[PDB]
Formats: structure tokens, C-alpha cells, sequence
């Protein structure tokens, strides 16, 4: 996914 | 394997590794004084308790600055330029840039203090976005970040002069792709003969995974407090870690490199320019 | 120059033109019944009126979703896959593909018709989202659209069962970038040897602009009500434009390139299968 | 830019 996530 | 800090200052100083990238984090700029937001003891905690977030990470997430952008403009008023200066780890990468070493530095922060410091916008990913620009939430005008640095520093939000919606700086909010800067890695992490990473957990994706884009063959640097993600669980031979605080590993290397005292007359100069 | 829309036929039949991209728009949909949301006269327009949206596009923005996200759950529940079928045009694009001329087809319709039709998701590119999948707004945990089908139909907006959050459908409001996907047009309109766009004002960016990415010796076949966008202020000496109906402009071709029975046989045995 | 945005 192109999102900023936190892992 | 495994190498050394010191074997990897002598592949430099020999000029065996010749185009370094660089991976940055949260880690470098806490020497400057830059306050985690989500731990006691700071103004900006102090500041954010009136609105009782139900956690941290709620302060970059679209739908909780929609409800209401205080937060996050306490944020900003607290890491518009000008407040903080860069600190010795950023001034190493400086004088990296200037020694014909960088490739690009990727950086996860927002404090702007990489551009700070002196290195080229054009060496620089700022992954994470930027103050230095903001973009109407509702009409997509763009304003350069000056141009709501009245309001912010005052305590107001920023409204569109043209639509009225809400103009917000153009940091990355979760669930948003990076810029499109972003994608320099898929030239950039090949090319890499050394990848260095400061002061990150490596926590935030899709940040975090490009520690495995360089090649094999390509040691990587970890200088960080302790052994974090991919390099974690995804241990390669030419890796090494110096664990300890930042700074000291910073100068440690740059001790080895022979820069000491290039880097404190640089640091000197630089600070009292700002 | 200036070709005809029989001479871009018999490019077709003499194999001188092998790869077709096609970009589509809102024109091609509008015979299946799908109301224009803005514009008075369909259920859909008067069950808007309640909302007293300030203007059309707000369904589409974010600060005005947040705010209040039952216009746009309005227009899912009657997008939403099951209520509209696929028409002449989608299926004249169904038989592109299958006869082998289908490079790639780029939408900007959310309608879903174009998979509907048959023509598989790797020639597709939804580049103004999809209501096949959504994601929740505040942690970002992915769901098939079948999740939560139950509550748009039922009126209820859908929340996350693992935060509360709201769960968005995959349509791309304005001021986010496109689908990843669309990136595939770098490769693609280089490759093309002849763009067909249908039934588009191309009023919407960075869709638009994929009309000057063909190279210069490659006709555009515009078939639309007008001309319009950067085919109107920025014409090519191998640009057709067939104004009129689009209906009508797309059964003409059809019976140039001699598919007019194939393409009845087509349309009466897929709308029996929906 | 990078957004999608009416012309
Ligand atoms: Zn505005
Ligand atoms: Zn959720």
C-alpha cells in the first residue's frame, strides 16, 4: 500500500 | 563479516565506498532539544493535554484533525524554522555532502533541520513532508509556509484566503503516500555503496522497508540506541551496528574518518549564521 | 491529416494500429441510467437536497466528509456494484479486448462497469478509485467493499470493528494522488499506436494530461459531445473528432470496423448472465 | 502535484 503506516 | 566501525571508516577513508545513502529518524534531533510530543516533561506535552488526545499518533491521523486541527497546530508552532538549530549529527551529514559522499539522505523528520544545516534540497528526501509549504485542505491552493506563519504563531488556524478551508502544512498524515520525491529510492538505493542509518526505530513504513533495497553486497550502518526492524529480523553479513546514543557514535565515526576537527570549525561557523 | 473516423477504422482492419489505450469518462455511463448527482431530476439528486451540499464536488472532499459523510454514502448506495448494468459502449470496449486490441483501458468513472463488462482487471486501470475495497480512515485496515455492503444499503454508516473509525471506500477524493496503478501509463501510452477517448470533458488532473503522453504520430479518436480539454487547445494533425451522441459515435465505428452483429450477439448473451 | 484536482 502507498500509506504512511506504522509497522 | 561482520565488519567493524572501523572497517567501514577505512572503507571510506580508502575510497572503496564512494556514494552513501542515508537514512535518518527521530533520533538525530532529540539533541537539539526537539520534545517528544508523547512524553512528560516538555512544553508542548504541557500544551497538548488541554485536548486530552486518546493517543499520540492521533495528532498526523486526517480524520481526528478534521474534528479539530489544534493539536497539530500546537505542533507545528513548535517546529516552524526557526525555533531549533541542527545539532552535531546533522552537521556531520553536512560535512558528508561537502567530502562528495552523498547520495541522498532520506529523512522520517519533520524539524527541517537537514535543510538547516546547509545540504542541497536536491541531496534531500524529506519523506515525512515539510513546514516549509501547506496546501488548502479543501481548494488545493498551494501557499509557501510563510504565508501561515502569522496565524500559526498566534494561535490561529489557518484559514484559505481564497475558499476559507482549512490550510494545512504539507506534512504526511497516515494513511497518505509520501511525496513523490519519495520515489528517488528505486534509483538511488541501487546505486548506494553504503547505507548509513541514525537515530530511527524504523517503525513507519513504507519508510522502514527501504533498508533492504540496497544490494547484498552493500554494508549497512546502524547508529542507533539499540537493533531495530528489518535489520532486526532480517540480519545481512556486511551489517553493523554501533548501539549506544547517537551522538557518541557519530563522533566516534567521524573521529575515525579523521573530521574532528573539520566538523567542529564547521559546526562553529554554521550555528552563529543562524 | 485530417484523417476520418473510416480512415482510424481501416488502421484497425489492416493491422497498421495492433495496441489501443482508451481513456472513458462519465459520458460513457450515462445511457446504463446513472444519474448525474448534480442535476436535478433522478432519486439521487433529491435525496442530496436534504444535505444542502454547498456544491456538487464537496462529495468528493475530505474536510466536508469528515464533517459529514452521509452525502457520499448517499451516492455509494446507489453505485454500489448490483445496480447498474454495463451498456453498448462498455461492451464495444469488451470486445476491443477480446479481440486482441485492448493495451490498457483508464477510467474515471466509479461506476465499476468496465470489470462488469468482463474485461479483466489487469487491462484496467480505476484511476478515480473503486468501491470494490475500502479502508478505514483512522487505522488503515483494508476491507473487501462485500464488508460492508450491509450498512451502506441499510443507511448506516460503516465503522471499523477493530477501532470505530469510518470505513471509506476506495474512491480517490480530491487532493490525493491517483492510484498506484496508474503509474502504468508511463509505460503504457509510449507503447500505444492509437487513443480512443470516450465520453470525457477531461476536466479532472493528472487524468487530463494523459492525452499529450502519446507520441505524436499516433491519432487521437475523440468520441464525445465536444471537443474538449488539451484535444481542443492543443491539436494534433492525426486527431479525429466524431461530436456527437457517444452512443451513436461508438455504433458507428463499430459498424466501420464490420463488429455490428458480433457486437449485438455479444451484448444480448453477457446482460442475461448479470 | 500529485492530487487529483478539477482543471
Ligand atoms: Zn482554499
Ligand atoms: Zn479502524
Amino acid at each position: 500500500r502507498s500509506g504512511k503506516v506504522m509497522r | 563479516g561482520k565488519l567493524s566501525l572501523q572497517d567501514v571508516a577505512e572503507l571510506i577513508r580508502a575510497r572503496a565506498c564512494q556514494r552513501v545513502v542515508v537514512m535518518v529518524g527521530a533520533g538525530i534531533s532529540t539533541p537539539s532539544g526537539i520534545p517528544d510530543f508523547r512524553s512528560p516533561g516538555s512544553g508542548l506535552y504541557s500544551n497538548l493535554q488541554q485536548y486530552d488526545l486518546p493517543y499520540p499518533e492521533a495528532i498526523f491521523e486526517l480524520p481526528f484533525f478534521f474534528h479539530n486541527p489544534k493539536p497539530f497546530f500546537t505542533l507545528a508552532k513548535e517546529l516552524y524554522p526557526g525555533n531549533y538549530k541542527p545539532n552535531v549529527t546533522h552537521y556531520f551529514l553536512r560535512l558528508l555532502h561537502d567530502k562528495g559522499l552523498l547520495l541522498r539522505l532520506y529523512t522520517q523528520n519533520i524539524d527541517g533541520l537537514e535543510r538547516v544545516s546547509g545540504i542541497p534540497a536536491s541531496k534531500l528526501v524529506e519523506a515525512h513532508g515539510t513546514f516549509a509549504s501547506a496546501t488548502c485542505t479543501v481548494c488545493q491552493r498551494p501557499f509557501p509556509g510563510e504565508d501561515i506563519r502569522a496565524d500559526v504563531m498566534a494561535d490561529r488556524v489557518p484559514r484559505c484566503p481564497v475558499c476559507t478551508g482549512v490550510v494545512k502544512p504539507d506534512i504526511v498524515f497516515f494513511g497518505e503516500p509520501l511525496p513523490q520525491r519519495f520515489l528517488l529510492h528505486v534509483v538511488d538505493f541501487p546505486m548506494a555503496d553504503l547505507l548509513l542509518i541514525l537515530g530511527t526505530s524504523l517503525e513507519v513504513e513504507p519508510f522502514a522497508s527501504l533498508t533492504e533495497a540496497v544490494r547484498s553486497s552493500v554494508p549497512r550502518l546502524l547508529i542507533n540506541r539499540d537493533l531495530v526492524g528489518p535489520l532486526a529480523w532480517h540480519p545481512r553479513s556486511r551489517d553493523v551496528a554501533q548501539l549506544g546514543d547517537v551522538v557518541h557514535g557519530v563522533e566516534s565515526l567521524v573521529e575515525l574518518l579523521g573530521w574532528t576537527e573539520e566538523m567542529r570549525d564547521l559546526v562553529q561557523r554554521e550555528t552563529g549564521k543562524l
